[PDB]
DNA sequence: GGCCCCCCCGGC
DNA sequence: TTTCGGGGGGGCC
């Protein structure tokens, strides 16, 4: 790196260093801590969605086992490094079959993002894992479990990293606010958690952008409005008004309301579609075909939007689909 | 803190053929062959965590006794097994001269022989024949179809079956007795339920429990272990109403952290093998699931797409 | 400039780099007022290389403050090949440099070739793994060691070294057969350059990979003798002494099982 | 052939047959040869007497449904063999290209199972496209059009200017024809290639064969007795 | 200069020349003082000023001289396979930042990191994108990444998670009129009232298209040599907008409902070269915003128009699609 | 030399239809130093390439018409060798990357970038010897380019505009991606009217001295071309040759062979509706496709011929057009065209 | 010993 | 047949 840690992005500045700084995965953290505290470390696998703390957890565990010099006592490989059959057959085998250079102890191999590895390399890894288990332990990290071969999964003990809970996100936000000398409104925190979707990376990025947005962060307070302008996301009031107009007004009024709401702050149609879907999924529809039509048509519109197209036609299609689907309610 | 304990999967790996559970007929045949000798060329096939490598290693050890280090040549996917290797190293080993008891022969073990290329398998053909009076070959594979027909013709087929709940329970109870592990019946039932006939997974989960929480009960097992998501997908796709299917998809899969691609692939696989639904309905469901899978691959992987897939599936199943 | 170090003949640095370029990928130099000390670890984390070129090897060596330089040996060798084998070589660096300057000068003519190699942000420590008290320390001509390694590596991919009272044994056990070479200490007053010395504390028996020894023996072109220090529970040290510095290979033995 | 015969059998698609020969077995049968099963199915799905027709459905409607699914499977195949290598979709292709259409027209073969004719036709199309490209770049300087426009519009008039004269004025046409060729940097090989493109009522094979041998010999002698320009040097 | 197209000649030189992207330009300017620039992912519709914004940020961060030693720009014209990602990008990100000069440190902030700009990142394969995941995080102290794309869905989820997202809003007559008026004033283009608003409405979020249309109108006016204000009719003619007379003829033929007459009219219409996208857009505008049609008619026509637009977006024949759409509307 | 090519205009003043487009092109050429990238779209055979050449001749000198063909070599990642035939002039260059199919991308990354990133030696009309002008590159059939090939053009146009200017010509704009359309000045090229086609044909006849009983002949030929001037000229030449350079009132209109085959296929589809008929239709489709007849052309002509039948009702025509739209989309997204054509024919047979 | 080239799979 | 990427096995050197 260069200069102090204050030059780093918040996603990297607040990376957990120890195992007590990881939040939202209490069960997994406790289990791994107990395993490391008694020498009962098996071949580990961490399966989870993006931005949940798998890499942070494994690096913290390696630091706990070895110490500050963990980088000189582990073999860490990821998607940026070639991991072909030759690599598995030579480099990994040599690392697993040899003693530590610096200080005594067992050998740890961290194959981060192993789901990117080919089937041949994973197959070659089988006996490598099973033969040097006396002195070596393997850790695998994955987001998609369908890419891993059945045998490799069979040889590993699985741990699932759940989407981050609300309480853990609030505690981390409190720590970040205290360190950064920031003030966050309760509704601002609510909006941040809602838009995070269980990812701490999104929380930290949005909070950094909000801090940048404030003119005088020293005594200014971050409000839900700041989040909405920073992210460009529709306000809940805007979504509610659009849905109300679509559901109990004529086509002209609905079109005018949608256009005005979108042009007030330059909102995107995709965010509106997601918001309306979230609102409608809480509705109690009398008829199932209403929900079926809503889901099918909105999914089609979302797929069409994903490839460009005409924005006005797409908005009119959204309005018409909602109206037609709700006509079935009677 | 820097010293590792041997996992139970390796600490209690069967060392004699009598300790291998399941496939009683094949194990009895192997035991009688060891008692008499004259081991033939064989191919052991099956699924993960059943005891193929254990069976081959135990047979070779008991057959060759003290001469294991000189009469056994073991090669796996972690070793180079190209055409040159087959034509030089294996040929030299087969042509080697070694003194063994009357009815004993050198053993060439090729673990995970499925990965071997066609050229190497073809080269092995005449080598297995010219030197059959001193060397015998034992292939171990997961998919027998990957071994060429000429090689299959020369060997004895040994297709292993998945371990039943009774055998897994027996071996697990032996391990518990040896390690003096407090347990409850429901915990063992949950361990077997998650094992799905895989002894390695069963032992790994049993160690994770006890190592993690102590007394083995359903609560701790399910705290550390997750019920196989294929069953959840099957329940989701068999719901009577769209509301229930969406509720399952949200609570049990989406909020648990499972990716959309994993969910759609599992749905495809589960729909393929739903013997209680008509073939035409399954084919229509597979068409819809393929449309959704293509959409997800294009990059649009969202809860809305999976909900639309479920809605279309319920449309078809009506 | 902050650091200015002149090699009278570029062949010296080219040879020193040539001694360990086949076993490591990224090297880290750390220049001080007492010379240039460099470290390099291999991709498999099995072999470490430590070089300690002294100030007596340069025509003039000036270094104000300690300076770190992370480089890739491939690019360094590529550029060093550019310069001729009859020209003076100046290594030049500035305060917190972004590049290292290699200046080839031919006094015969007025031709000056300056090459700037961009540095890498390699942040690591040396840890000075030089375990105090070893179990055995032997010294013998590099030619004999190279011959033994080349002969035995052709039998097996692993070589075992046993140190017993007045006995050094190299054993290889391959597929076609096995090979053992036994050498005992001896001294020749007429030609001490060929003598073999052994100082023993406890018996030693350590296995090593043949590839790493084959890489290490390439340093025999720099020194006529090699010192091998062995100790259980510690990496094996292979030292080649130079005019003012030395080159050390720390090789981790294989797990016994 | 065996895969086509087994997969186009109505027994396996019945309730009892599907119970014995399952969908997984059908997908495995496809995977036995995944490069030729779709082509064989597409070739042999119109030559069977079905035994799985739904009540009120006709053979033509089932054929149309099978063709629709075959087109969808073709799209999926194009996606698989792309810049992204989406091989994970191979099982879906199995259901879209081979299994579903056969299940829709499963029955008893009404004739000999025929080998797929798409490969030879594709090779012929590639050869003719290369010939068309050669003609186009031999005449680009004098023409204002693309290869498709050259084939669809120009070539008939070139026939009227190049082949008709030989049929009317006998050997005397040679000179004129040569001139036209010289006006567009055309050679004898290009002449034959152009004559080999027309289809339908404008096939010149029989007419060309009927041309007198002496006329063709004189045309060749005249062509080889002169010096002709070159459109592209070192082709 | 006078030898360059207006679109390139009026490319924002600094971050103060970006017209309607303040919600992100504000934080980008703040980074100039905070020196903690995060990994950025710019996404939005065409011609919203993403490449210009990143280039201006580089201008204001490093300066004219230190730029080339601190920027690595790769676009779709450059090979960006998995091998390239794992070798060239990794090597550049691993290097130490170039030494600034005394002038650079005296004038420009010179943050302590370099920038890699993967423009048009939506054209990169999934494996190549995955190869960047740990490269972005490991060397964040010396390198920062800017991924610029048009379709955010084509970026894999981990990469989007690692990058702070910035959406560029569409440019319309309410937020981009000032820049177009400034360009016209500098270029001395005399236009009637509402001509610039009409240009921006026709552009539909693309300011580059609006500038090009203004340049075309200016060239036409200069060649005419009449010294008269440019009118909206000429702007519409240069933009390929169908005249309202043809549109009312089309809707009347659709109202008639005869298949043969509609087919003949479409055959005659297609010989004029009108783009099907413009026809569909104008038909949508005419129908959805007309009080003479009931709710059900609009409900059906909205879906029909959406289907036709989606089909046209896949490079399909315009004649067949237009005929099908018109027939279906006539049968509503 | 055919009359279609022997009387092609070579200057903006020689154009004889769509005078508004001619004036627009003259205005563009008045101050060509700041000319943006151009994209000419319109029906086939209208005269788009002629107008592009006339605009180039207006910008540069008459020397744009001295064209020479050369061969450029390319190497793929697999070492496969590829060849591209490039037409070049002392002032402009021409390329048709679609000729290499999916490999067209390489052109945009190798040839074009080579032209724009380096200056060119100009030893004529120059004193220093280095060109003081931008190079004009013409991409034909731009609508046939792959999406990645088009994406490779964006920064090339946006970075080297000071040296390279692109004039793309396409028949349809739907295949072109939005960024490329945004980066170009769009020029619509309307098809010539019947009166203008008749005037051109009359001029050609007078120059060639072809006897005409009445001028109405040229009218009918104009109507049979559906606005295609190239087809009109070629048809006039063919009829004149087949009628001994003398056209009478009874002279039939000659249609090309593939159109006749498609019409016979339509008649067969209408008459018979069965699976055997579908097999014979597959045979005919294979015959058509094996002779360099594009699948999209086959689909369009078949659909319109079916819709031009005096025996089908409105419902049949609606079903036919819907199926044609669906299967045109399928063809755009597929590789094996025969499958989609057979599916369309089967659906049409079912509906009828 | 190292490039360089050609050929062949890719689901479960 | 067939659009990358990975692996093997042989041919120059
Ligand atoms: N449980 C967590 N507690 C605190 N911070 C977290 C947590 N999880 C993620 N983060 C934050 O997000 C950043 C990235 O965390 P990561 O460990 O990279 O997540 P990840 O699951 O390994 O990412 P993937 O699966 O490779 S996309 C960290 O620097 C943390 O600041
Ligand atoms: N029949 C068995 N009886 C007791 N333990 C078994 C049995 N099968 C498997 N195990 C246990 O699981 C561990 C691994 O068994 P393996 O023999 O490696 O399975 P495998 O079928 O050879 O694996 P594959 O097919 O290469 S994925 C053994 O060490 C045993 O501890
Ligand atoms: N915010 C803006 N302010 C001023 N001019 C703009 C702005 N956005 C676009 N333009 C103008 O349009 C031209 C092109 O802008 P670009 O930066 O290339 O847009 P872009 O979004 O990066 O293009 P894409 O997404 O790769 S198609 C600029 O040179 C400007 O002349
Ligand atoms: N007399 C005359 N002929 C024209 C004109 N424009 C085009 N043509 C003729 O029409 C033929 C086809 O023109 P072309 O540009 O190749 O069609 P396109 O490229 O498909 O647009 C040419 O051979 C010309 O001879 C014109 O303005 N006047
Ligand atoms: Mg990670
Ligand atoms: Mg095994
Ligand atoms: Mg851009």
């Amino acid at each position: 790196e260069k200069r102090s840690k204050e030059n780093l992005p918040w996603v990297e500045k607040y990376r957990p260093e120890t195992l007590d700084e990881v939040y939202g995965q209490n069960e997994v953290i406790t289990t791994v801590r107990k395993f490391v505290d008694e020498g009962k470390l098996p071949h580990l696998l961490f399966y989870g969605p993006p931005g949940t703390g798998k890499t942070s957890t494994i690096v913290a565990l390696a630091r706990e086992i070895y110490g500050k010099n963990y980088s000189n006592m582990v073999l860490e490989l990821n998607a940026s490094d070639d991991r072909g059959i030759d690599v598995v057959r030579n480099q990994i085998k040599d690392f697993a079959s040899t003693r530590q250079i610096f200080s005594k102890g067992f050998k740890l191999i961290i194959l981060d993002e192993a789901d990117a590895m080919t089937n041949a390399a994973q197959n070659a890894l089988r006996r490598v894992i099973e033969r040097y288990t006396k002195n070596t332990r393997f850790c695998v990290l994955a987001n998609y479990a369908h890419k891993l071969t059945p045998a490799l999964l069979s040889r590993c003990t699985r741990f699932r990293f759940q989407p981050l809970p609300q309480e853990a996100i609030e505690r981390r936000i409190a720590n970040v606010l205290v360190h950064e000398k920031l003030k966050l409104s309760p509704n601002a925190e609510k909006a941040l958690i809602e838009l995070s979707n269980g990812d701490m990376r999104r929380v930290l990025n949005v909070l950094q952008s909000c801090k940048a947005t404030l003119d005088n962060p020293d005594e200014d307070e971050i409000s839900d409005d700041v989040i909405y302008e920073c992210c460009g996301a529709p306000r809940p009031s805007d979504l509610k008004a659009v849905l109300k107009s679509i559901l109990e007004d004529d086509w002209g009024t609905a079109h005018y309301t949608l256009n005005k709401v979108r042009s007030a702050k330059g909102l995107a149609l995709i965010d509106l579609i997601e918001g309306i879907v979230k609102i409608l999924e809480d509705y109690e529809l009398q008829n199932e075909e209403t929900r079926v039509h809503l889901l099918t048509k909105l999914a089609d519109i979302e797929y069409s939007i994903s490839k460009g197209g005409n924005d006005q036609i797409q908005g009119s299609a959204v309005i018409g689909a909602i109206k037609a689907s709700f006509e079935n309610e009677t | 803190t820097l010293s590792l304990q041997l996992p139970w999967v390796e600490k209690y790996r069967p060392q004699v053929l009598s300790d291998i559970v399941g496939n009683k007929e094949t194990i009895d045949r192997l035991q009688q062959i060891a008692k008499d000798g004259n081991m033939p060329h064989m191919i052991i096939s099956g699924m993960p965590g059943i005891g193929k490598t254990t069976s081959v290693h135990c047979l070779a050890h008991e057959l060759l006794g003290r001469s294991y280090a000189d009469g056994v040549l073991e090669l796996n996917a972690s070793d180079d097994r190209g055409i040159d290797v087959v034509r030089n190293q294996i040929k030299h080993f087969a042509q080697k001269k070694l003194h063994l008891p009357p009815g004993k022969h050198k053993i060439v073990i090729l673990d995970e022989a499925d990965s071997m290329t066609a050229g190497a398998q073809q080269a092995l053909r005449r080598t297995m024949e010219l030197y059959s009076n001193s060397t015998r070959f034992a292939f171990a594979c997961n998919q027998s179809n990957k071994i060429i027909e000429p090689l299959q013709s020369r060997c004895a087929i040994l297709r292993y079956s998945k371990l039943s709940d009774e055998d897994v329970l027996k071996r697990l109870l032996q391990i518990i007795k040896l390690e003096d592990v407090k347990y409850t019946n429901d915990g063992l039932e949950a361990i077997i339920f998650t094992a799905e006939g895989d002894m390695r997974q069963a032992i790994n989960n049993l160690q994770s429990t006890v190592a993690g929480h102590g007394l083995v009960n359903a609560d701790n097992v399910f705290k550390i272990v997750d019920s196989p998501h294929p069953l959840i997908v099957k329940k989701m796709l068999l719901a009577s109403n769209l509301e229930d299917s969406i509720q399952i998809l949200r609570t049990d899969l989406w909020k648990k952290g499972y990716s959309s691609i994993d969910i759609v692939t599992t749905s495809f696989r589960v729909t393929k093998n739903l013997a209680q639904v008509k073939e035409s309905v399954r084919l229509e469901m597979i068409k819809e699931i393929g449309l959704t899978h293509m959409r997800i691959l294009e990059g649009v992987g969202t809860y809305l797409q999976l909900a639309s897939m479920l809605a279309k599936i319920h449309k078809l199943n009506n | 400039s902050m650091l200015e170090a002149k090699f009278e003949e570029a062949s010296l640095f080219k040879r020193i780099i040539d001694g360990f370029k086949d076993c490591v990928q990224l090297v880290n130099f750390q220049c001080k007022e007492d010379g240039i000390i460099a470290q390099a670890v291999d991709d498999s984390r099995v072999l470490l290389v430590s070089l300690e070129i002294g100030v007596e090897a340069f025509q003039e060596y000036r270094c104000d403050h300690p300076v770190t330089l992370g480089m890739d040996l491939t690019s360094l060798s590529k550029i060093l090949r550019c310069g001729n084998n009859t020209d003076t070589l100046t290594l030049i660096a500035d305060n917190t440099p972004d590049s290292i300057i290699l200046l080839f000068e031919d006094t015969k003519k007025d031709r000056i070739a300056e090459y700037s190699l961009k540095l890498m942000d390699i942040d690591a420590d040396f840890l000075k793994i030089e375990e105090l008290q070893y179990d055995s320390t032997l010294s013998l001509p590099s030619s004999e060691f190279s011959k033994i390694v080349r002969d035995l590596s052709q039998l097996s991919d692993s070589i075992n070294i046993m140190i017993t009272k007045e006995t050094i044994k190299f054993v290889a056990d391959g597929d076609i057969g096995s090979g053992s070479v036994i050498i005992k200490p001896f001294v020749d007053m007429e030609h001490p350059e060929t003598s073999i010395k052994l100082e023993m504390d406890q018996p030693v028996d350590l296995t090593f990979g043949a590839k790493y020894l084959l890489d290490i023996i390439k340093g025999s072109s720099l020194s006529d003798r090699v010192g091998i220090r062995l100790s259980s529970e510690a990496p094996a040290l292979f030292q080649f002494d130079l005019k003012s510095g030395f080159l050390q290979f720390f090789l981790a033995p294989k797990f016994n099982d | 052939f065996d895969i086509a015969h087994k997969m186009l059998d109505g027994q396996i698609y019945s309730d009892i047959g599907s119970r014995n020969f399952t969908l997984n077995d059908k997908i495995a049968l496809y995977f036995d040869d995944f490069d030729f099963t779709p082509l064989m199915i597409q070739e042999n799905y119109l030559s069977t007497r079905p035994s799985v027709l739904k009540p009120g459905q006709s053979h033509l409607e089932a054929v149309a449904e099978a063709a629709n699914c075959i087109s969808l499977g073709d799209i999926v195949e194009k996606k698989i063999r792309s810049s992204e290598q989406l091989w994970s979709l191979l099982p879906l292709h199995a259901v879209l290209s081979s299994v579903y259409p056969a299940s829709k027209v499963a029955g008893h073969m009404a004739g000999r199972i025929n080998f797929t004719a798409w490969l030879g036709q594709n090779s012929k199309s590639a050869k003719y496209y290369r010939l068309l490209q050669e003609i186009h770049y031999h005449t680009r300087l004098g023409t204002s059009t693309d290869k498709i426009g050259l084939r669809l519009d120009y070539l008939p008039t070139f026939r009227k200017r190049l082949l008709d004269p030989f049929l009317k004025q006998g050997a005397d046409a040679i000179s004129s024809v040569i001139e036209v060729m010289d006006d567009y940097y055309l050679t004898k090989e290009d002449w034959d290639s152009i004559m080999e493109f027309f289809v339908g009522p404008d096939v010149t094979t029989a007419i060309i064969k009927k041309i007198p041998a002496t006329v063709k010999s004189g045309f060749t002698r005249k062509y080889n007795s002169m010096t002709h320009p070159v459109a592209i040097y070192r082709t | 200069l006078a030898q360059q197209p207006w679109v390139e000649k009026y490319r924002p030189k600094n971050l103060d020349e970006v017209t309607a992207q303040d919600h992100a330009v504000t934080v980008l300017k703040k980074t100039l003082k905070s020196a903690n620039l995060p990994h950025m992912l710019f996404y939005g519709p065409p011609g919203t000023g993403k490449t210009s914004t990143i280039l201006a940020l580089t201008k204001e961060l490093y300066g004219p001289d230190l730029m080339k030693s601190r920027i690595l720009e790769l676009n779709a014209s450059d090979e960006r396979g998995i091998s390239i990602v794992r070798e060239k990008v990794k090597n550049f990100a691993r290097l130490t930042v170039s030494k600034p000069s005394k002038h650079d440190l005296e004038n420009y902030p010179c943050p302590p990191y370099k920038i890699i700009i993967l423009d048009e990142a939506d054209s990169m394969t999934a494996d190549a994108q995955s190869a960047l995941r740990r490269t972005m995080e490991t060397y964040s102290g010396v390198t920062r990444f800017c991924l610029i794309c048009n379709y955010v869905t084509r970026i894999i989820d981990p990469l989007a998670s690692r990058c702070s997202k910035f959406r560029f809003k569409a440019l319309d007559a309410s937020n981009a009129i000032d820049r177009l008026r400034f360009i016209s004033e500098q270029e001395n283009v005399k236009c009637d009232d509402g001509v610039l608003e009409r240009i921006l409405d026709i552009s539909a979020g693309d300011l580059r298209r609006g500038i090009t249309l203004l340049q075309s109108a200016s060239k036409g006016a200069q060649y005419l040599g009449d010294g008269k204000n440019i009118t909206s009719t000429q702007v519409e003619e240069l933009a390929g907008v169908v005249p309202h007379d043809i549109l009312i003829e089309i809707v009347e033929k659709v109202k008639s409902g005869d298949f043969d007459e509609i087919k003949k009219y479409v055959n005659t219409f297609m010989k004029s070269g009108w783009s099907a996208a413009s026809v569909v857009n104008q038909l949508h505008e005419y129908y959805i915003t007309n009080d003479n049609f009931d709710t059900n008619f609009k409900n059906q026509i909205s879906w029909l128009l959406f289907t036709t637009d989606s089909r046209l977006n896949n490079g399909t024949n315009e004649h067949i699609q237009l005929l099908n759409l018109l027939v279906k509307i006539s049968q509503l | 030399s055919l009359w279609v090519d022997k009387y092609r205009p070579k200057s903006l003043n020689a154009l004889s239809h769509n005078e508004e487009l001619t004036n627009f092109l003259k205005s563009l050429s008045d101050q060509p130093r700041d000319l943006p990238h151009l994209l000419l779209y319109g029906p086939n055979g209208t005269g788009k390439k002629t107008r592009c050449m006339a605009l180039l001749e207006s910008i540069f000198g008459p020397g744009v018409y001295r064209l020479k063909i050369d061969v450029r070599q390319f190497v793929t990642a697999s070492n496969r060798k590829l060849e591209l035939n490039v037409v070049s002039s002392p002032y402009h260059l021409e390329i048709t990357p679609s000729d290499m199919g999916n490999n067209d991308r390489i052109v945009i990354q190798e040839l074009l970038k080579e032209v724009a990133q380096m200056e060119q030696v100009d030893f004529q009309d120059s004193k220093d010897g280095l060109a003081h002008r931008y190079k004009c590159v013409i991409i034909n059939e731009a609508n046939s380019l792959t999406k990645d090939a088009q994406a490779a053009l964006r920064r090339t146009m946006e970075k080297y505009s000071k040296n390279i200017r692109l004039i793309m010509v396409c028949d349809s704009m739907s295949p072109i991606i939005a960024p490329i359309k945004s980066r170009c000045l769009l020029i619509r090229c309307p098809a010539p009217s019947d009166s203008e086609i008749s005037t051109i044909l009359s001029d050609v006849v007078t120059n060639e001295r072809i006897q005409l009983e009445t001028k109405d002949i040229l009218k009918r030929i104009a109507q049979a071309s559906n606005g295609n001037l190239r087809v009109s000229l070629l048809m006039l030449e063919s009829m004149a040759l087949n009628n001994e350079l003398a056209l009478k009132s009874s002279s039939p209109i000659i249609k090309p062979d593939w159109i006749i085959v498609i019409h016979k296929l339509t008649r067969k589809i209408v008459k018979e509706r069965s699976v055997n008929s579908l097999i014979e239709c597959r045979a005919v489709l294979y015959d058509l496709l094996a002779h360099c007849i594009p699948a999209n052309i086959i689909l369009k002509e078949l659909t319109f011929s079916l819709l031009d039948v005096e025996t089908l009702n409105t419902t049949n025509k609606s079903s036919i057009i819907e199926y044609s739209s669906v299967f045109d989309e399928r063809l755009s997204l597929g590789n094996k065209a025969i499958f989609h054509l057979e599916g369309f024919i089967a659906k049409v047979m079912c509906c009828l």
